[PDB]
C-alpha cells in the first residue's frame, strides 16, 4: 500500500516534534524546500496495521505532502538526511 | 474566533486527557475524535454514538495509532492536524450563522479534516467519516429559539402565493415575530386610508431612511386581528417582492409578463393588501429617462381597489404620482412618516449592536451609539438621521477593533525575531549543518511562545472593543471621513476656525458660535447648520474661514460646495460656462446647487459674490437658507438642512484690500487696521439686498489686506506648493525665516503680493529641489528651511 | 503515455487535505476564483501597494453600516494591488472577530460576458449573484 510518503510538516519544527515521539521504523531524509519541511518517511518493513499506527504519529505533526518524493531529492534540500527524524533527536532535543 | 458553546469546549479539553491517558503527548485528530466521543451524549458524542462509536471504543483505537506508553506529559497540546479539524468546526457553524460553535460542530469539522489520526480512528472502528458528519448536522446545528407548529388555512391562495412571494403575516404567526420599531402613529393612518373602496391606497412618505418597512410588520398584526372593518376582516398582505420578479426574468416583456400574473390573481380585490416597497419604479412618470411603465394595468386597479396596495416613498417620490391624477390620485392619499427625530435614530442604533458584535466592537458604548445620532443631525449631515448615525457607529465599531491586534504589548519586536530565526535555521540546514539549523529551531519554537503569550495578552484589546464602541470613536470616524471628537471638534470648533484663518477674528468668532449653538445636536436639520454671509472683498479671508468650517465642524476639510452667483446674471461666466441668454439660473437651480449639495449634504455651500447676482436668485436661495430644502433637477429634494451656507459678497474693497505702510506716519499701518475693522461692517448691506440676508445666521465680516498681510499670503502659498511635494514623500516644512527671504522679491509696490508664488517657487521649490537633486536632504528626512543672517538655508532632520 | 503521467508534482509550499462548509455551493462556483484560495496553498502575490491604502479598508469593511469601502484614484494606480493585500490578511489573522471567516470573492466581468448574447442576459448573471449573496 503505502511505505514511504513525502510528508509535509509544518515547519522543521512539526518534524522535531514527532521526532520526540515514537517514529521508529523510518529511514528518513528530512527536507526544506519552498521553506515548508517536508520528511520523506521511507519505512523499510511495515505491515498495514503498523503503517496506519506509524504513520498516524508523524501526521499528527503532518499532512501527506503532494510534493512527489522525485521532487524532493530533486528540486529540494537535505535538512537531516540519514533517519532525519532520528538524528534531529540527537540535535534538536533538549 | 471566542464565542463558543460549551459542548464544543468540553469535547476540545478531552482530546488532551486522552493525550496522557493514551501516551500520546501530542493530541493529534486522534485525541480529538476521542474528545468528541468522550463528552459522552453531547451532539457530537452522540453522534458518534449513533454511527456505533463508544467513548471506550475510540481511546483504545486511538491507543492503538500513536500506541502506549510515550507520555511523560511532554507539554500536552494540539498539533496541526488537531488544529486543523478546529478552524473547519468554526465555518461549520457560520454555515449555519451561529457567531458560537457548539458539538455538532466539532465533529462536522473533524470529519472535514478526514485524513489524519481521528479519520483512521473512524475508519478503523466501522464508521464512515461522512455518516459521522451527517449525524452531527442532524441532531443540532446553530442554537436558537423561537418557533411554532401546528395549523393550516385556505385554498384560494394558491396561484397568488407560489410566485411571488411570503406572506408577511405568517412569520408572526410562526413565532419569528419582529416588530419592528419605527414609526408607530404612522401604522394606525394607514387603515382609514386602506379599508375604503374607494381610495383604499396608502401612500407613505418620509425619506429612505427612516426604515420605513418597520412601519410595515405593524400592519401584518392589525390585519390579522382585528382594527379593520367587519367584512374587511379575513385580511391577507402579500409584499410585492421586487427580488422574485427579477428572479427568472432577463428582459423587460418578461418583467412585465410577471407583474401582469400578479395582476390576474389579485381577484382576491379590496380584501388583498397588496405591498409595493419603492413605488415610483413601476409607474414611470416624470423624469427625462423615466421607469418601466407597469402603469397602464397598475392605473385602473389602483382606482378599482384590486390592486388595494401600500406605497412606500420618499421626499422626493411624490411629485410624479399626483402628477397623474386621479387614479393614483383617487387610490393615492399620504400620511406623514418622519424626517427622523434624533429619539427615533438612537433605538434603530441600539437594535443593530449585536450584530457589529460581528465586527465585535458595537454592543456599547451606549454615548457613542447616541454620539452616532446626536453627531449625525449636524456632523455627517450627509444622509437621513439614522443612515449617517449606524455608519458613525460601525466605522468606530471597527476602528478600534483594527487598532486591536496590531502589536502584543510592544513585543511586537517578538514576532519580528521569530521570522529571523526561521532564516537563519532554515538555510542553515539547507547546506546541514544540522545542529547549526537546531538550536536556532530551538531558539524559534520559545520565541513562538512568548509572541504567541504575549499576543493572546492582546486580548486586552478584545476585552476593549468586544462591547464599546467609544464614544471618542464614533466621533472620531465621524470626523475621519468627512460623542467626543465631534462635540471637542464643535466645542472647540472656534479654536480649530483660528488655526487655518489668521485675522478677521471678527469672522472666525461669528461662525464658531453660529455654527455651535446648531452643531450641538440641539437643533432640527431643516434649515443651514450655519447660515452666514462672509463679507469684504475678494481676498480678505472669507472662503478660507469656510474651508476651516469644513475642518472644524464637519471634523475634516472634506466636503464643501460653491456656487457663483456672478454666473447668474450672464455677465461674468456667459462664455467661459457655456450657454445662452435664457440659461443661467435654470442651470444653478435646475441641477448644480442642488444635485452638489445632494452628493454631501454637509457642505459649506458658498453662493459667493451676491452683489453681481440680481436679488431675484437670493429669493431661491432664501429658501434654502430657511426651509433647508429645495426642490428643484425633475422633483428631487436637495437637503441643505446639514449644509452651511455661505454667500459671499463684494463688499468694502478699498480698504478691505488697502495694506498697511507708512502713508503719513507709522501710524498709517494702525490706520489701515481700525480701519479695516470699520469698513466690512458698513459696506455689506450696500452689497446686497436684505430679503437675502436676514435669514443668515450671523453676519460674519473679514477685514482688509494689510501689510502684515503679505507675510500671511506668503505663508499661504508655500504650504500650499511643500504640500503637493508630500505625495512624493518629501516632508518639507517653512520656519518665518525662509518666508522673509521670499518676501525680498515681492514687496513691490508695483506688483502687489503677486510675485511671492515666484519667489517661493525660487526658494522653497527650486531651492528643495537643488538639494534633493545634490543629496544633501532627503525625501522622508525632515527638512525645515531658513535664512540665517540674509540668505535663505536648508537644513535636514529626521 | 509513461513520460507524461510522471512530470512530477511541484508545489511552491503548498498544503491541502478537506474543505469545510456546504452553503458555499451556488455562489464561488459561476463566477469565480476567490484571493483567499491562491493564498491558502503559497502561491500569493506580493503584492507590493499602496499599502497605507489597505488598512482603511478594514474600518469601512468591519462596519455593516458604510459597509463598502470605495477606492478612488488613477486607473493605473495599480489599486488592484491593494486587493490581493486584504484577502492574505483576512486569512492570518490581523482582521476583527468576523473578518477573520471572512472571505473574499471577485466579481469578474470576463465570466459575465462569457456565455452572454445581450444585455439582458448579462443582467440575469448579476440577478443570480444577487440571490446567492445571502453569504
Amino acid at each position: 500500500q503505502k511505505l514511504q510518503f513525502v510528508l509535509r510538516f509544518g515547519d522543521f519544527e512539526d518534524v522535531i516534534s514527532l521526532s520526540k515521539l515514537n517514529v521508529n521504523g523510518s529511514k528518513t531524509t528530512l527536507y526544506s524546500f519552498e521553506n515548508r519541511y517536508y520528511l520523506y518517511v521511507d519505512f523499510c518493513n511495515m505491515t498495514d496495521e503498523e503503517v496506519e499506527n506509524q504513520l498516524s504519529i508523524l501526521l499528527e505533526y503532518a499532512t501527506e505532502s503532494s510534493i512527489s518524493i522525485h521532487r524532493l531529492e530533486e528540486y529540494g534540500k537535505l535538512i537531516i538526511s540519514e533517519h532525519a527524524l532520528e538524528t534531529i533527536k540527537k540535535h534538536f532535543a533538549s | 474566533f471566542g464565542r463558543f458553546t460549551e459542548r464544543a469546549q468540553k469535547v476540545l479539553a478531552l482530546a488532551q486527557e486522552e493525550a496522557l491517558r493514551l501516551g500520546h503527548n501530542n493530541i493529534g485528530t486522534e485525541h480529538i475524535l476521542l474528545g468528541l466521543v468522550r463528552e459522552g451524549e453531547g451532539i457530537a458524542a452522540k453522534a458518534l454514538q449513533a454511527l456505533g462509536l463508544g467513548s471506550e471504543k475510540i481511546q483504545k483505537e486511538v491507543e492503538s495509532l500513536i500506541g502506549r506508553g510515550q507520555e511523560m506529559s511532554q507539554t500536552i497540546h494540539y498539533t496541526p492536524r488537531a488544529k486543523k479539524v478546529i478552524e473547519l468546526s468554526m465555518d461549520e457553524a457560520r454555515k449555519l450563522g451561529h457567531s458560537y460553535v457548539g458539538t455538532e460542530h466539532i465533529l462536522l469539522g473533524l470529519i472535514r479534516e478526514g485524513e489524519g489520526v481521528a479519520a483512521r480512528v473512524l475508519n478503523n472502528l466501522g464508521v464512515s467519516l461522512n455518516k459521522a458528519r451527517q449525524q452531527v448536522l442532524q441532531l443540532l446545528g446553530s442554537n436558537e429559539t423561537g418557533s411554532s407548529a401546528a395549523g393550516t388555512n385556505s385554498n384560494a391562495n394558491t396561484p397568488t402565493l407560489d410566485s411571488l412571494a411570503r406572506d408577511l403575516t405568517a412569520i408572526a404567526k410562526e413565532d419569528s415575530l419582529d416588530p419592528v420599531i419605527g414609526r408607530s402613529k404612522e401604522i394606525q393612518r394607514v387603515i382609514e386610508v386602506l379599508s375604503r373602496r374607494t381610495k383604499n391606497n396608502p401612500v407613505l412618505i418620509g425619506e429612505p431612511g427612516v426604515g420605513k418597512t418597520a412601519i410595515a410588520e405593524g400592519l401584518a398584526q392589525q390585519i390579522i386581528n382585528n382594527e379593520v372593518p367587519e367584512i374587511l376582516r379575513d385580511k391577507r398582505v402579500m409584499t410585492l417582492d421586487m427580488g422574485t420578479v427579477v428572479a427568472g426574468t432577463k428582459y423587460r416583456g418578461e418583467f412585465e409578463d410577471r407583474l401582469k400574473k400578479v395582476m390576474d390573481e389579485i381577484r382576491q380585490a379590496g380584501n388583498i393588501i397588496l405591498f409595493i416597497d419603492a413605488l415610483h419604479t413601476l409607474i414611470g412618470a416624470g423624469g427625462a429617462e423615466g421607469a418601466i411603465d407597469a402603469s397602464n394595468i397598475l392605473k385602473p386597479s389602483l382606482a378599482r381597489g384590486e390592486l388595494q396596495c401600500i406605497g412606500a416613498t420618499t421626499l422626493d417620490e411624490y411629485r410624479k404620482y399626483i402628477e397623474k391624477d386621479a387614479a393614483l390620485e383617487r387610490r393615492f392619499q399620504p400620511i406623514q412618516v418622519d424626517q427622523p427625530s434624533v429619539d427615533e435614530s438612537i433605538q434603530i442604533l441600539q437594535g443593530l449592536r449585536d450584530r457589529y458584535e460581528a465586527h465585535h466592537r458595537v454592543s456599547i458604548t451606549d454615548d457613542a451609539i447616541e454620539a452616532a445620532v446626536k453627531l449625525s443631525d449636524r456632523y455627517i449631515s450627509d444622509r437621513f438621521l439614522p443612515d449617517k448615525a449606524i455608519d458613525l457607529i460601525d466605522e468606530a465599531g471597527s476602528k478600534v477593533r483594527l487598532r486591536s491586534f496590531t502589536t502584543p504589548p510592544n513585543l511586537k519586536e517578538l514576532e519580528q525575531k521569530l521570522d529571523e530565526v526561521r532564516k537563519e535555521k532554515d538555510a542553515a540546514v539547507q547546506s546541514q549543518e544540522f545542529e547549526k539549523a537546531a538550536s536556532l529551531r530551538d531558539t524559534e519554537q520559545r520565541l513562538r511562545e512568548q509572541v504567541e503569550d504575549t499576543k493572546k495578552s492582546w486580548k486586552e484589546k478584545q476585552g476593549q472593543e468586544n462591547s464599546e464602541v467609544t464614544v471618542d470613536d464614533i466621533a472620531m470616524v465621524v470626523s475621519s471621513w468627512t460623542a467626543q471628537t465631534e462635540t471637542d471638534k464643535l466645542l472647540n470648533m472656534e479654536n480649530i476656525l483660528h488655526s487655518r484663518v489668521i485675522g478677521q477674528d471678527e469672522a472666525v468668532v461669528a461662525v464658531a458660535k453660529a455654527v455651535r449653538r446648531a452643531r450641538a445636536g440641539l437643533k432640527d436639520p431643516k434649515r443651514p447648520i450655519g447660515s452666514f454671509i462672509f463679507l469684504g472683498p475678494t481676498g480678505v479671508g472669507k472662503t478660507e474661514l469656510a474651508r476651516a468650517l469644513a475642518e472644524s465642524i464637519f471634523g475634516d476639510e472634506e466636503s464643501m460646495i460653491r456656487i457663483d452667483m456672478s454666473e447668474y446674471m450672464e455677465k461674468h461666466s456667459t462664455s467661459r460656462l457655456v450657454g445662452s441668454p435664457p440659461g443661467y439660473v435654470g442651470y444653478d437651480e435646475g441641477g448644480q446647487l442642488t444635485e452638489k449639495v445632494r452628493r454631501k449634504p454637509y457642505s459649506v455651500v458658498l453662493l459667493d459674490e451676491i452683489e453681481k447676482a440680481h436679488p431675484d436668485v437670493f429669493n431661491i436661495l432664501l429658501q434654502v437658507l430657511e426651509d433647508g430644502r429645495l426642490t428643484d433637477s425633475k422633483g428631487r429634494t436637495v437637503d441643505f438642512r446639514n449644509t452651511i451656507l455661505i454667500m459671499t459678497s463684494n463688499v468694502g474693497a478699498s480698504e478691505l484690500k488697502r495694506n498697511k505702510y507708512v502713508g503719513f506716519n507709522v501710524q498709517d499701518e494702525t490706520q489701515n487696521h481700525k480701519d479695516m475693522k470699520d469698513k466690512v461692517m458698513g459696506e455689506l448691506k450696500r452689497a446686497f439686498r436684505p430679503e437675502f440676508i436676514n435669514r443668515i445666521d450671523e453676519i460674519i465680516v473679514f477685514h482688509s489686506l494689510e501689510k502684515k498681510h503679505l507675510t500671511e499670503i506668503v505663508s499661504l502659498m508655500s504650504d500650499q506648493l511643500t504640500k503637493r511635494l508630500k505625495e512624493q514623500d518629501l516632508s518639507i516644512e517653512l520656519t518665518d525665516a525662509a518666508k522673509a527671504k521670499v518676501a525680498e522679491e515681492g514687496v513691490d509696490l508695483e506688483y502687489g503680493a503677486r510675485p511671492l508664488r515666484r519667489a517661493i517657487q525660487k526658494h522653497v521649490e527650486d531651492r528643495l529641489s537643488e538639494e534633493l537633486l545634490r543629496g544633501n536632504i532627503h525625501k522622508g528626512q525632515h527638512i525645515v528651511l531658513d535664512v540665517e543672517d540674509g540668505e535663505f538655508v536648508v537644513k535636514t532632520t529626521a
